[PDB]
């Protein structure tokens, strides 16, 4: 017959909170004519997500797990990268031709 | 024989220290894994722990035992009660001073735990433990047979080899068990045979006094309002970042 | 807050006796304890004190090296082992509690027990 | 991490912020009562300009001194009616006859611009040098222009 | 043996879920600092060419954003404080093993 | 090494102000406590520091000291004051010491 | 190995980065801490701790 | 990354990109982010020896 | 099994009550271990539910011992570690930056999620029936009826 007799709540539900997440070692940046070279030595696999501030973002995201050197072109109209959990970093180029 | 290797460690004491993952949440554990060195071969690792090994609670040589700080009291436990695992149960080879030579497989973290009375004290740290195989054949477990080849291993040797770490005068450990309420006022009662430094923010006038006998502060009404520091520094301690610095 | 004593009375010269003091109304484990005697017609005379952990004990010159003090905190009791009696030890003996509010190190006494007669004679 | 034009994205409300896109056509209806006569304000006479320093850079790397002979001391505005140079400051203070400093950022390698100042204008001109660093950590302040010739 | 099974929302759905939205048109509003002859104001102007901000008698109108453009496509998703462009199935077309 | 000396007996008139003295070597620096004691009853401390009274004791009592002498002053002598009194001092040498009881009458 | 001197907490007051000459050292004075030890909060002034 | 004129030398040059971070609220420690040891990394990527 | 209440139905801090052949027996919670790839740590338990801290693995086992007989149950459900943020780790860092993450809170309060409790189905018990004298005797436990 009919068997439902009651409802009983479920504890331990998901809740939002603040949560410690690592910061990977500060990337070594070297500048050049419309160019930025990042030397990266991640301690754990870090997502490097970069993009451009022009009409075409040309975003890239890469899971770097070993040391790497990544060179990106920094146009006159902006470029940025977020590596690991660090805040986004902006960079803008200038006219410095030889 | 071995007593000459402990004359420096006899002047030290174990200490409590922060651990990110205890049995429940991050806590102030008696066994805090300060370092996990696994740069050798055959999976041998040298842990450095806030607790001490090789000498009993009174400072005497007692072999296979741990002494650890439990809320100001140096308590003792046989080393065979201790367990630890990285990705699979390790084995305690020997312990001396702050340091523990063990045999471990590879893992992304190392956990160390022991049970006393009904409480299971555990401390787990994310330091990677490596298994570096010697030679050109990458074994995950040493072979039963083969050829002898040159290797570097953490020796089962406690003699002095010229590498040292530093002793430092311990920082004053705050303790709220020393402060309570009585007569509708804050009463601080240092442990006998020691001294406490009591700093109370009351009556708009800071009071900072050193006492070895029970004191009752008529100007203070809430025990949260005053702090009592366990001013005991006869025994020295390693300058772990988990402890406050002495002046 | 109460201190209640017991165990005294009359005893023989050169013998042994016991005085006990039980405390209530406060956390006994924290406070120093004192024994102070008073002969008939004469003033108070400090017997001894104990330092709330058993670590330190102090006795007077006139009773030096003879008598013993102990305290069981869990059972909340103070024992004065009243050994090696003399005739002129005849007096009342008060169990007393060290006082807070001391300012400079001074050892005030807050609450006093009723006092136990001790007589030493043939 | 993928939006065009460098937009930041937020979720309450759903929105994008700081999109460096396009331009805003502002229109200002200024009341007739807020205007002040030329006679009242400080009037400038016989001014001269010179670029005591120029660094062609994203920030205000350009410095120019204006020697002035004012009719009465006070304060008044300064501007450049052209896209060649963008000024850091809006107004300057003047004391009879003396000198004042104007900061600006520029695009032209061989700059020349009419600095409008206090009911007059002075033709600032000079030669300018390249900047130090290839990459900077802030956006352009000076309006780009075609002319960067010898 | 008669047996029956069914699908229902997870117990954590009240706090762990993704919101599938449709985004239609843009509204541009900007926090601006406006000074006119030392009469200064800090306001929030709705950039549509209609809504004025009229402090101190000068009427400011921020015309329509010259190149109307949005990074959101017509159909977006919110999850964990992040906005994604995703062509999720219309209500009533959700296919198994995929979003929706 | 230190002896506390008080007058053995004191004669006072009710309603006036009276004083009982206590002296000893190094007494000025060391705290001079004062205790009220009827001969058969338990002692009760009247002044716990050089200056201050404990809670509940009547306000008519007040200690004092100057140089190397100390005093217990009673305002408005009462029959309730008709009892023995003692001055106590603690030192690292000999610990607690009481003086000769001042018999008030 | 990254040697670390103990964090010298001075609470309800300020500090200075007194230097030495160890290899590639870094010293920094964090403000607004409120440490907890095994026995409770190290100090009381909720801010101005160092 | 670390280099000394001799194994027993008292002076050593260190360049590890060591940078400090704030301690976790309520915690007591000196956190840092540092490049992993160049010697270990070299051991990982060392080409086979001249033998 | 159930957590947080004893065999008689009263409150008890950290204990598991579980059915053993019709008798609700009890055991302290710290005796009940569980592991997915390494040992786990039981944060807490409430009712039918158990909040634990586990690593990742392809199967999870819960076990204990009573009366010198081991009781265990391993199930193939995948347990997975989900790192917060854009740096992937297997064990939470000792230090770092604070970021938003959703975690199973140690919180037993009545949130807006419910399961259902129904009338139990009759459970067969062959211990109730025994042979005696070429006829079948059936003996219900005291106070509870039986359907034969
Ligand atoms: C507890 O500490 C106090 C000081 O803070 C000690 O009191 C002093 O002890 C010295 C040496 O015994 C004397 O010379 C001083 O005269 C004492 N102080 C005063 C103001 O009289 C006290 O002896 C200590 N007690 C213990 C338990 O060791
Ligand atoms: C705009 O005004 C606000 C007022 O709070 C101020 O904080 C902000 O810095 C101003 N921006 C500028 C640089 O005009």
């Amino acid at each position: 017959g009919a068997t439902l007799k009651g409802k009983l709540h479920v504890p331990f539900l998901l809740a939002d909170g603040k949560c410690t997440v690592p910061l990977a070692p500060e990337p070594m940046i070297t500048f050049g004519f419309r160019s930025v070279s990042l030397k990266l030595h991640p301690k754990n696999p870090t997502y490097l997500i970069t993009r451009q501030l022009a009409d075409e973002p040309h975003y890239t995201h890469e899971l770097i797990s070993e040391p790497a050197v990544r060179n990106f072109t920094v146009t006159e109209k902006g470029w940025e990268f977020v590596w690991g959990n660090h805040p986004p970093k902006r960079f803008w180029a200038q006219e410095t031709a030889p | 024989s071995t007593e000459e290797l402990f004359n420096e460690y006899k002047l030290t004491r174990p200490y409590m220290a922060r651990c990110i993952r205890c049995a429940v949440g991050s806590c102030h554990s008696p066994i805090a894994i300060e370092a996990v060195k696994s740069d050798g071969h055959d999976g041998y690792v040298r842990l450095q722990t806030s607790s001490q090994y090789g000498l009993d609670s009174s400072g005497n040589l007692k072999g296979r035992t741990m002494r650890y700080d439990m809320h100001g009291t140096i308590k003792e436990i046989p080393l065979h009660q201790v367990s630890l695992y990285t990705s699979r149960p390790c084995h305690i080879v020997d312990g001396h001073g702050y340091f523990l030579l063990a045999r471990c497989p590879a893992g992304d973290s190392i956990t160390m735990e022991f049970k006393k009375d009904s409480v299971r004290h555990s401390c787990s740290v994310p330091y990677e433990v490596k298994f570096n195989p010697v030679g050109r054949e990458l074994y995950t477990h040493p072979p039963e047979h083969g050829v002898e080849q040159a290797c570097q291993v953490y020796a089962h040797d406690a003699q002095n080899r010229g590498a040292y770490v530093e002793m430092h005068l311990p920082g004053s450990e705050v303790d709220s068990s020393l402060v309570s309420l009585s007569g509708s006022s804050v009463t601080v009662t240092p442990p006998d045979g020691t001294s406490a430094l009591v700093e109370c923010e009351c009556g708009g006038t800071k009071i900072s006094e050193t006492i070895n006998k029970t004191k009752q502060f008529s100007q203070c009404t809430k025990k949260e309002q005053c702090r009592a520091y366990r001013l005991q520094n006869d025994k020295w301690v390693y300058n772990s970042d988990k402890l406050p610095k002495a002046a | 807050v109460q201190l209640v004593e017991s165990g005294g009375g009359l005893a023989k010269p050169g013998g042994s006796l016991r005085l006990s003091c039980a405390a209530a109304g406060f956390r006994f484990s924290d406070f120093h304890m004192h024994w102070v005697r008073q002969a008939p017609g004469k003033g108070l005379e400090w017997v001894s004190r104990i330092s709330h952990g058993g670590v330190t004990t102090r006795f007077a010159d006139s009773v030096k090296g003879r008598f013993t003090i102990s305290r069981e905190n869990a059972k909340n009791t103070l024992y004065l082992q009243m050994d090696n009696l003399r005739a002129e030890d005849t007096a009342v003996y008060y169990c007393a509690r060290d006082s807070p509010y001391w300012g400079d190190y001074s050892h005030s006494l807050d609450v006093w027990g009723r006092g136990v007669l001790v007589t030493v004679s043939s | 991490f993928t939006a065009p034009f460098g937009c930041e994205i937020y979720t309450n409300p759903i929105r994008a912020e700081n999109c460096a896109v396009g331009s805003i056509p502002l229109a200002f209806d200024i009341p007739d009562a807020l205007f002040t006569r030329v006679s009242e304000t400080p009037t400038l006479s016989a001014a001269e300009c010179t670029l005591n320093e120029c660094v062609y850079s994203s920030d205000f790397g350009g410095i120019a001194t204006v020697k002035y002979s004012a009719s009465k001391s006070g304060k008044c505005a300064v501007h450049v009616p052209s896209g060649t140079a963008t000024l850091k400051e809006a107004a300057v203070e003047l004391t009879e006859q003396g000198s004042a400093t104007i900061h600006f950022s520029t695009a032209n390698i061989h700059p020349e611009f009419r600095l409008q100042i206090c009911t007059s204008y002075v033709t600032c001109k000079g030669d300018c040098h390249p900047p130090k660093d290839h990459i900077v950590t802030h956006p352009q302040y000076h309006a780009q222009t075609f002319t960067a010739a010898v | 043996q008669v047996s029956k099974a069914y699908v229902m929302k997870s117990d954590d759905c009240l706090a762990d879920h993704a919101e599938a939205y449709k985004a239609h048109t843009a509204s541009v509003q900007a926090f601006l600092n406006i000074t006119v002859g030392e009469h200064s104001i800090v306001t929030t102007v709705y950039v549509n060419g209609e809504t004025p901000v009229n402090f101190n008698g000068v009427k400011i109108t921020a015309g329509p954003l010259s190149t109307a453009w949005t990074p959101f496509d017509r159909k977006i998703v919110q999850y964990a404080g992040e906005i994604y462009n995703y062509d999720f199935p219309e209500y009533g077309a959700g296919q198994p093993g995929a979003f929706g | 090494p230190m002896r506390l000396t008080q007058p053995r007996s004191v004669s006072v008139s009710p309603g006036q102000t009276a004083r009982i003295t206590c002296g000893g070597d190094n007494i000025g620096s060391k705290s001079v406590h004062w205790y009220q004691q009827k001969p058969p009853q338990a002692p009760v401390l009247v002044i716990y520091d050089d200056r201050a009274r404990p809670s509940g004791i009547p306000e008519r009592f007040s200690g004092s000291k100057s140089g190397n002498t100390a005093t217990l002053a009673i305002s408005g002598v009462e029959a309730g004051d008709e009892a023995d009194y003692y001055c106590q001092v603690w030192d690292s040498s000999s610990d607690v010491l009481f003086g000769g009881g001042t018999r008030l009458t | 190995k990254t040697g670390m001197d103990s964090p010298a907490i001075k609470c309800c007051g300020s500090q200075e980065c007194t230097p030495t000459y160890r290899p590639d050292e870094q010293c920094k004075v964090f403000t607004g801490v409120y440490p907890f030890m095994w026995g409770g909060a190290y100090c009381f002034c909720d801010t101005e701790n160092t | 990354d670390i280099q000394s004129r001799t194994v027993s030398s008292s002076d050593l040059y260190a360049n590890t990109n060591l940078v400090l971070q704030r301690p976790k609220a309520g915690a007591i420690h000196v956190p840092y982010t540092q490049a992993p040891s160049g010697f270990e990394q070299w051991k990982k990527d060392k080409a086979p020896s001249l033998k």
